[PDB]
């Protein structure tokens, strides 16, 4: 139930090609997704973009 | 139909629905809840609606 | 000039890719020479990756505003 | 089971299909063991071109 | 002779922290013509390894003593003369860490070169004159000999 | 820590291989991280609420 | 069928087989959260060209 109520509440905010984060009828949320405009699915370091010791050693 | 005895099909529930948004699959979802399910002509008038 | 991402997103692949396969499911001339492939999402792959798609992305920025993108100028990746 | 909460929300489908699942390391991650007795049933509508006119011949 | 070095060790410690496995132990050396030590697992099954042995340690680049640097591929079947007839047990490995100490804070010569035989390990440290020629990624043949 | 002079000249070379990086290394490097960072950004059109949404409630 | 992350529902490449399971490699039991024990897992044949596309890329 509570994840049917967070789906119902966000299931609108899509990231626009100019990189904000607007809500259906258009208002701001985000002007930067996040802040950084970076993805979580794309994380190789502790929530920072890469492990810069790894990709040297690499 | 509904059970397995009326050879029913299977259901997109209200929680797939949810993951096929969170690819981001718009014609997925397009099809599957409609083009499979039941699909349909109306004509809608643009003047009176 | 134009602002948005040169890296084609993978939802523009994704629809690329459909809409080509659909258009080579349908009997439009095919731009790459196959060679006995039969599915064609492969052939629109095959298509895809010698950059040959006959597909220009329209970006519609959310004020209104609009950019044509041909699909053989993306840098498209894995 | 009105309208909306049966009907609007979540449909039934057809072109589905629901078996027991069991292991097979054999396969490749990407690949499922759809049975005999299912994939005769379930279809799909290939439209007839020029590159598989004579795979539907057959 | 595409030695990299050779020299005389003695064993001092043969399982510093206990048996932790059957067939390989963790050797703990040192050497007498150079001030060398030697983190070493041999396989104990083949090639048993008492407390108070002495072995005689060689590593070259190849089993050749010609100096026929040419390794496509190790032949166990073709028969002839080489470096390792002179020899009981013969490895082969990789060295992958040339690494300092970091104990002293200023004007030291010791270096250590980490080479794996397969994930048996060695450590070979000690002044870094004597180690000239290694390198990483270079595949060296391990080479050994107990004395009586 | 070791006395090596950076001309190059050193007698026991070995001690060049202590923290060894070459330009060549550098340019892979600065290319290898660009890269990551250009497809580490949140592509534009992701349904990030319901990503939001579906990562809360799991 | 209980549909808690977005990775409950992936598309895999289809291959017939003899005996009347689904069989997919075990290393695809984590996103699932199958256990093969008498679990049953759904099957969707999307019917469309794009449908397809769409399900292979994303
Ligand atoms: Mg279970």
């Amino acid at each position: 139930y509570m994840q049917r109520r967070l789906v119902k509440s966000l299931e609108d905010l899509c990231s626009q090609y100019d990189l904000t984060v607007r809500s259906s009828t258009g208002d701001i949320i985000q002007f930067i997704y996040g802040g950084d405009g970076l993805d979580p699915a794309a994380m190789e370091g502790k929530d920072e973009p890469l492990e810069f010791k790894r990709v040297l050693d690499n | 139909t509904e059970g397995r005895s009326r050879d029913g099909g299977l259901r997109l529930g209200e929680m797939e629905r949810d993951c096929l948004i969170g690819y981001g699959a718009s014609m997925l979802l397009l099809e599957r809840l409609m083009i499979s399910s039941d699909a349909f002509e109306v004509d809608v008038c643009g003047q009176c609606g | 000039k134009r602002i948005t991402t040169p890296y084609m997103t993978k939802y523009e692949r994704a629809r690329v890719l459909g809409t080509r396969a659909l258009q080579i499911a349908m009997c439009a001339p095919v731009m790459v020479e196959l060679e006995g492939e039969t599915d064609p999402l492969l052939i629109a792959m095959k298509e895809l990756k010698a950059r040959k798609i006959p597909i220009i992305i329209r970006r519609y920025l959310p004020d209104g505003s609009y950019e044509d993108w041909g699909v053989d100028e993306l840098i498209i990746t894995d | 089971q009105g309208r909306f909460r049966g009907n609007l929300s979540g449909k039934r489908v057809d072109f589905s299909g629901r078996t027991v699942i069991s292991p097979d390391p054999n396969l490749r991650i990407d690949e499922v063991a759809v049975p005999v007795h299912v994939a005769k049933i379930l279809t799909f509508p290939e439209k007839v071109n020029k590159a598989n006119i004579n795979f539907l011949r057959k | 002779a595409g030695i990299l070095f050779e020299d005389i060790f003695d064993v001092k410690d043969i399982d510093p922290e206990g048996k932790k496995f059957d067939r390989v132990s963790r050797l703990h050396c040192e050497s007498e013509s150079f001030k060398m030590d030697l983190i070493l697992d041999v396989n104990i099954q083949i090639y048993p390894v008492d407390l108070g042995d002495k072995f005689r340690l060689v590593i070259a680049s190849t089993l050749y003593e010609d100096g026929t640097l040419d390794d496509g591929e190790y032949n166990p079947t073709d028969d002839r003369p080489s470096r390792a007839d002179q020899f009981e047990y013969v490895m082969y490995g990789k060295v992958y860490r040339i690494e300092g100490d970091e104990t002293s804070t200023e004007a030291a010569t010791r270096l250590s070169a980490y080479v794996s035989y397969g994930g048996l390990l060695m450590r070979l440290q000690g002044d870094a004159n004597n180690l000239h020629g290694f390198e990483v990624d270079s595949r060296v043949y391990l080479l050994m000999k107990k004395l009586a | 820590k070791y006395g090596i002079n950076d001309n190059g000249t050193t007698e026991p070379r070995v001690l060049y291989q202590l923290d060894r990086i070459t330009p060549t290394q550098v340019e892979k490097f600065l290319e290898t991280c660009r890269d990551k960072y250009m497809r580490a950004q949140m592509e534009p059109g992701s349904a990030v609420g319901a990503l939001c949404a579906q990562s809360i409630g799991e | 069928q209980p549909s808690l992350h977005k990775l409950s529902i992936m598309a895999h490449l289809a291959r017939v087989k003899p005996h009347r399971t689904f069989r997919f490699n075990e290393c695809v039991c984590t996103p699932y959260n199958a256990d093969f024990d008498g679990d049953e897992m759904n099957l969707h044949l999307p019917q469309t060209e794009e449908a397809k596309a769409e399900a292979l890329v994303l």
